[PDB]
RNA sequence: CGACUCUUAGCGGUGGAUCACUCGGCUCGUGCGUCGAUGAAGAACGCAGCUAGCUGCGAGAAUUAAUGUGAAUUGCAGGACACAUUGAUCAUCGACACUUCGAACGCACUUGCGGCCCCGGGUUCCUCCCGGGGCUACGCCUGUCUGAGCGUCGCU
RNA sequence: CCCCCGGAGCCCCGCGGACGCUACGCCGCGACGAGUAGGAGGGCCGCUGCGGUGAGCCUUGAAGCCUAGGGCGCGGGCCCGGGUGGAGCCGCCGCAGGUGCAGAUCUUGGUGGUAGUAGCAAAUAUUCAAACGAGAACUUUGAAGGCCGAAGUGGAGAAGGG
RNA sequence: GCGAAAGACUAAUCGAACCAUCUAGUAGCUGGUUCCCUCCGAAGUUUCCCUCAGGAUAGCUGGCGCUCUCGCACACGCAGU
RNA sequence: UACCCACCCGACCCGUCUUGAAACACGGACCAAGGAGUCUAACACGUGCGCGAGUCGGGGGCUCGCACGAAAGCCGCCGUGGCGCAAUGAAGGUGAAGGCCGGCGCGCUCGCCGGCCGAGGUGGGAUCCCGAGGCCUCUCCAGUCCGCCGAGGGCGCACCACCGGCCCGUCUCGCCCGCCGCGCCGGGGAGGUGGAGCACGAGCGCACGUGUUAGGACCCGAAAGAUGGUGAACUAUGCCUGGG
RNA sequence: CGCGACCUCAGAUCAGACGUGGCGACCCGCUGAAUUUAAGCAUAUUAGUCAGCGGAGGAGAAGAAACUAACCAGGAUUCCCUCAGUAACGGCGAGUGAACAGGGAAGAGCCCAGCGCCGAAUCCCCGCCCCGCGGCGGGGCGCGGGACAUGUGGCGUACGGAAGACCCGCUCCCCGGCGCCGCUCGUGGGGGGCCCAAGUCCUUCUGAUCGAGGCCCAGCCCGUGGACGGUGUGAGGCCGGUAGCGGCCCCCGGCGCGCCGGGCCCGGGUCUUCCCGGAGUCGGGUUGCUUGGGAAUGCAGCCCAAAGCGGGUGGUAAACUCCAUCUAAGGCUAAAUACCGGCACGAGACCGAUAGUCAACAAGUACCGUAAGGGAAAGUUGAAAAGAACUUUGAAGAGAGAGUUCAAGAGGGCGUGAAACCGUUAAGAGGUAAACGGGUGGGGUCCGCGCAGUCCGCCCGGAGGAUUCAACCCGGCGGCGGGUCCGGCCGUGUCGGCGGCCCGGCGGAUCUUUCCCGCGCGGGGGACCGUCCCCCGACCGGCGACCGGCCGCCGCCGGGCGCAUUUCCA
């Protein structure tokens, strides 16, 4: 159960706080898990997806083991746009198809100044909770 | 149109009850709004009788009611010069001063004086400063208590 | 709302105009102009007797009534007949007024709790709850009341010393203090007899809570258990005592198909 | 079997019920209790690369600086940038800004008329004239200056 | 003697009892059952909401919908046969309703018959040829016949219109 | 208000406008009033009414009941007789 | 059983107001959807449950960020009060108790003093108890057990009818008084009558049905009335300024 | 024929302030109906309500008695319960219709004027410095202004106060800074940011799963987290989240020590001297509204208009007369208390797009009226536009193929997709309009079958064929029933223990202050009765409350029994 009044739990109110959330927040929402290799290496469960991050489809029509790189992110349609993830239209003009973060797994994070410090700070929070539970 | 045995009934709904109806779905949230005051006030005035100041034994008025007794408003004035308490001091010492009571009898005077005499004796005057002089009750009679009196100070039972 | 369909300013052009004598909306080059307003019968408009706020929503019971409602719920928390007959999956349970050590008030982790509910063979009620999880039939779905499930065993404890934390995530379990029992939760649906788990600490406190019988409650002001209307509740024993059987006219059970007249 | 018609059925529409959803209501609670001549509430007009509407904003106009945030933004373009960078975007907002009416304030509401101060050009105060900035609405309080009175006196 | 039913062998059986005994179940008798208004009772008659409960049902297809698909109740309705539909649904025990339509020149939206019906009648007026055009009585150009007929169907303005 | 005067006209409105609210105005008066089955089952009669289109009370009806009898070889009562 | 068709008999179109409707009365083209006895307060009776000369409920308190919680639990609260536990009188106020016995006062159907019993009786009164007598039982008698029948007799609730009684009001009448005090003081009798009275209790709380009102009030359904505002763009007048 | 004070009064675009509109639920003044009700009706009521109007704030008003009372008295306000739907009012009728006491929420008290005391002890505005400056303030210094003697400061205000005499005891608050130390309840104050478990494991459905079995305890993991939403179907585990004195970083809040600058000689108790109340006010007469106030409750206009052991009040006029109780004419104030407007949230036995607000969307929008004002309709493709490329017919609208799609019988007003209604295909009918009731008959579409429906079930006899038994004992296990209540444990009624009684409590206005503690009372202890526990002994219901042995019977398992038995099959 939730408890804290000063949080919602309302079929509608957080259905709403979806396709009205600003791009600020949608980052956090549009997060996908990391593959076991990284999840081991780094002590972080899931990350916000980013433009040039390498990704494996896990669910969907065209699930597979092919590591495609992300191309862009509709944070508006609120859905990502990957590499050989694509379909041929009537004219031959290939169009990519939408997939969530949530239905995808990160196989190689594209690292940075700003993204490293998150990976540190998430892994530091994880271990602080386990050291606090200890 | 009445039919065969009832009362008359002058129910008074010819005006406009409808507009000015108060329903009470505050009642329980109010209960709690209140709780938090009782609560907060006590934690704020930490060592001090939570209920409020000391208040006098007093007789109910009209003829039926005679035999009862109450917490009155405040102890009289005549009452204090007798107990040896200055009226403006009493107000700081958690002693409730009405200054508006005609004291008519020695019975209910001394009865009510004994409450002050009683109060003095079981009162720990917590001293102005920590390094303070006279009349404040000693660091033993000081350590022993942090005790708020829950419920009405020296409750008046008939 | 008090204003429901009642914000219109419609006169009613009554009689001489065919129409219908409703109050019909004024002027306009809209469509909503000569429609009808303030009829229960009409669009916009409003209902019978606007559901008002000062309906007597809540209700009332005598203390005594609702103390010996708890009695009757508790008394039938024994008697595996009634408890089972709520689908309370008590078959491998050792005994029915199921008392447990007072170590239990002090578990602080759901894994401990769960290991208790195995070792008292009481999974299979929670198990059962745990299968009965579905989407509610109706319109409640789109109102914060989508899922539903069974009730699981009630668990009772004189003092939260960490316990209520432990038995929380486990679906179906409700905790109740002994000092603060509740008829809604012991006897859900107004049916009798839920599976309960007294912890010794609590189980002692039941007679002091609300009485033995030739002794006061000594925790409620004045309260003693209800007397029975009759003691020997089984009558089948009664009906074949020799006292009774001796003093009875002999039967009449030829039966007696009616006679066709010739 | 001729055509029409009726009934029923087999299918085609028309209509938009029913059902199923639901970023909206409604009701009930809790917290706080938010205006203005430094110029409100209210209106007008304008503002996007492609924009009519809603919405957001104000000639510094689909925002301003800053701090988090931290890579998008996107209907299509177009872009900087160096994504080792206040560094895209969003939220916050605290830094600066506030077209025209309006209690609307120079006087009126035509959108015209002025007055009085300054600074450009003109002049070289020569006055306009052309340019620029500040004032100028009513009431009333404390104070100041200038007064009036065969009011009450004083000294002449 | 005149003996034991764990055995008389049983139409009587009292030693233990239906299949039948939802103890508000079932069974036999008799008797009786015109109805407006109204009452009353009975409704595993019907709608929507919740507490219980049904190891209910459900992407192996729900609600609705559709059915000259088998049935059942006296009947409210109910149950079964198929197709389509595409997401949720029901049974019992309770509780809760804004609760069941043929009517109110009832409300809203839609649709017929009428009906391919009334009708496209005020100012005498058109015709030819060519162009353009997929397509021309209806546009345009030419030619011809006509009208308004300077108190105009002529040429300019106001208010209004924008 | 306005009327050489006709109750003329006051923006399709005049024996006196239109707009919103009081506003669910009131109505002894029109109309309607939504699922089955079972049982019993009227009155249009009485007196008072500012009563005659309505009420008041008399009736008749249902429901709810109760006190008993005894059809359990072993009844008193009642009655459009 | 349903669809079409066929036949034979039957047969007026519903709703409604209505002494009487197929009406040469009114509503009603057809279909979908919406649609009219609701809530609250107050009574009243009926019923369900708790406790019972009590019983409650709030409003308050004590125990929550509620997830469930705006719940549940608990409180010399618990009774500060309502309702009931007693009425009657306009009001001052009075207030439900009688029987019997003995004794004393002349028992004067008047006054007082000691004891006994305590809600008086009659008739009906479900009815519980007693029961004379049957009525068997393989024989004659004897006899305990066991039931059935049972004339006749006793207690008799509830209720009904009656007769008695006591409180208050009022009347009548008539007696004796106590005496912190004086009787325009207080007090005591008898008979009658008025009382929504007592005469060994039934309420309280909470359900639900019905009903009756107050409530918009079953829905729909006026001509009006009031309060505030907008209009001379039409027309009526006046005026100002233009044109024919 | 001047100059000068003051008083009154002007003018200043003077120096500095400020007022005005809106919002308007709640809040305060006033004003103010009529529908309506009374079966009419005007009295009454609606109802001091709506409109009108005026006015405020985070709440508003009121408030420290000219009160209550009749007690053995209480003691500002407001609020809730209660009084109590009561006292009374009324063509005493419809209606109306309060209060006093008690309990409870909260609860705080105070200030003026005058009498006087005190070199105006005061106040305002300038100039120079010292600190302070995103609510303009302290500190100092200035013959820099000015009010104020028609009166500014302190004490003081009625509950007494002043002033004196001697009775007693003894000295810390305030404010401007300027630092610093303890982040100071949801369970680290407010706000923001940032952060913290566990499967996309097997297999299998499916277009896609989030579904179904399984997976080291309902499977694996997590579970202070299994709310919810997202995620091409129902997902604790994928993701956001959730839980969780979980973490960290800013900011903001508030409170604690130091330093400093300033301010302040502020007590307590006794005996005397005197000193006191707010005028066109109270009151009365009158009229007008109001309530319930009355032979006057409230408020008004006018008229008359006071006193000082007075005045008001002490609720049917009045005189006399006795008693109580306040003290007006000046003023402030938290708290509970109210909140259909605002911001910000949380929820629901709610409605679910002709409902729900007019408004799920370009909603107060389109449109109408000159204007006040009036004021709508309208949600849904799919999961993804993957939204028909291309050939072809067609001037073009439209088609046919094709293509996409799990599905286009989801095609841009697209989920579903009813009826009226209309579209055509098939069957059958058809002069008394159709339509209906009863009864059959023919035909169809379908539905049961039968390529015999001979329906099954016992038992038995016969003939074939096949396993191990049944009957019996013996070993074991498990029931059942019986009793000896045998032995023990259990509880009902009785008796005994007076044994718990103080090692058994709680109730009782029972009793003792012979007791103890604290101030006759309160608390505590000690005696008493009613209640509830131990010991053991006796009787009895010996009770579903067992448990042990003995028994009797049954069942299962394992042994024995090989076949005239006991099964299976045809
Ligand atoms: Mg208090
Ligand atoms: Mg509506
Ligand atoms: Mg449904
Ligand atoms: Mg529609
Ligand atoms: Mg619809
Ligand atoms: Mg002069
Ligand atoms: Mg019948
Ligand atoms: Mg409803
Ligand atoms: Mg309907
Ligand atoms: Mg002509
Ligand atoms: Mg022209
Ligand atoms: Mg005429
Ligand atoms: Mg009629
Ligand atoms: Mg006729
Ligand atoms: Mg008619
Ligand atoms: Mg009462
Ligand atoms: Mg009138
Ligand atoms: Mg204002
Ligand atoms: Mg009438
Ligand atoms: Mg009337
Ligand atoms: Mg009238
Ligand atoms: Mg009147
Ligand atoms: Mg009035
Ligand atoms: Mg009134
Ligand atoms: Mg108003
Ligand atoms: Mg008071
Ligand atoms: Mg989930
Ligand atoms: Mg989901
Ligand atoms: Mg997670
Ligand atoms: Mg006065
Ligand atoms: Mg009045
Ligand atoms: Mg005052
Ligand atoms: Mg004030
Ligand atoms: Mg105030
Ligand atoms: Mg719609
Ligand atoms: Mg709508
Ligand atoms: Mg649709
Ligand atoms: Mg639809
Ligand atoms: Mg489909
Ligand atoms: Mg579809
Ligand atoms: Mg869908
Ligand atoms: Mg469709
Ligand atoms: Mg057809
Ligand atoms: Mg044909």
């Amino acid at each position: 159960m939730k408890f804290n009044p000063f949080v919602t739990s309302d079929r509608s109110k957080n259905r709403k706080r979806h396709f009205n959330a600003p791009s600020h927040i949608r980052r956090k929402i549009m997060s996908s898990p990391l593959s076991k290799e990284l999840r081991q290496k780094y002590n972080v469960r899931s990350m916000p997806i980013r433009k040039d991050d390498e990704v494996q489809v896990v669910r969907g029509h065209y699930k597979g083991q092919q590591i495609g790189k992300v191309v862009q992110v509709y944070r508006k349609k609120y859905v990502i746009y990957i590499e050989r993830v694509q379909r041929e239209k009537a004219n031959g003009t290939t169009v990519h198809v939408g997939i969530h973060p949530s239905k995808v797994v990160i196989t190689r994070l594209k690292l940075d100044k700003d993204r490293k410090k998150i990976l540190e700070r998430k892994a530091k929070s994880r271990q602080v909770g386990k050291e606090k539970g200890k | 149109a009445p039919s065969r045995n009832g009362m008359i009934l002058k129910p008074h709904f010819h005006k406009d009850w409808q507009r000015r109806v108060a329903t009470w779905f505050n009642q329980p949230a109010r209960k709690i709004r209140r709780r938090k005051a009782r609560q907060a006030k006590a934690r704020r005035i930490a060592p001090r009788p939570a209920s409020g100041p000391l208040r006098p034994v007093v007789r109910c008025p009209t003829v039926r009611y005679h035999t009862k007794v109450r917490a009155g408003r405040g102890f009289s004035l005549e009452e204090l010069r007798v107990a040896g308490i200055h009226k403006k001091v009493a107000r700081t010492i958690g002693i409730s001063v009405d200054p508006r009571r005609r004291n008519k009898c020695t019975e209910s005077l001394q009865a009510n004086v004994q409450r002050l005499k009683e109060y003095r004796s079981k009162l720990i005057l917590f001293p102005r400063k920590p390094s303070a002089p006279k009349k404040g009750d000693s660091s033993a009679e000081e350590l022993k208590l942090a005790t708020q009196l829950t419920g009405p100070v020296m409750p008046i039972r008939n | 709302s008090e204003l429901a369909g009642h914000q219109t300013s419609a006169e009613s052009w009554g009689t001489g105009r065919a129409v219908a004598r409703i109050p019909r909306v004024r002027g306009g080059g809209t469509h909503r102009s000569g429609q009808g307003a303030f009829g229960n019968m009409c669009r916009g408009g409003r209902m019978f007797a606007p559901t008002k706020t000062w309906r007597r929503w809540h209700r009332r019971v005598n203390t005594t009534q609702k103390r010996y409602a708890i009695c009757s719920a508790l008394a039938a928390s024994a008697l595996p007949a009634l408890v089972m007959s709520k689908g309370h999956r008590i078959e491998e349970v050792p005994e029915l007024p199921l008392v447990v050590e007072d170590k239990v008030e002090s578990y602080k982790k759901t894994k401990e709790a769960v290991l208790l509910l195995k070792k008292l063979k009481a999974w299979n009620d929670i198990k059962k709850v745990y299968a009965s999880q579905r989407m509610r039939a109706g319109k409640g779905k789109m109102r914060n009341r989508r899922r539903i499930q069974r009730r699981g065993p009630c668990i009772i404890y004189n003092e939260d010393n960490g316990i209520i934390k432990a038995f929380r995530n486990i679906p179906g379990i409700t905790l109740l203090n002994v000092s603060k029992l509740n008829i809604l939760k012991l006897a859900p649906g107004g049916h009798v007899g839920r599976f309960c788990i007294w912890t010794e600490s609590a189980f002692r406190k039941l007679d002091e809570l609300y009485g033995t019988w030739r002794k006061a409650a000594t925790l409620k002001s004045n309260y003693n258990l209800p007397m029975h209307k009759m003691l020997n509740t089984d009558l089948s024993r009664i009906l074949k005592s020799p006292e009774i059987q001796r003093a009875l006219r002999a039967p009449r059970k030829k039966i007696h198909r009616r006679v066709l007249k010739k």
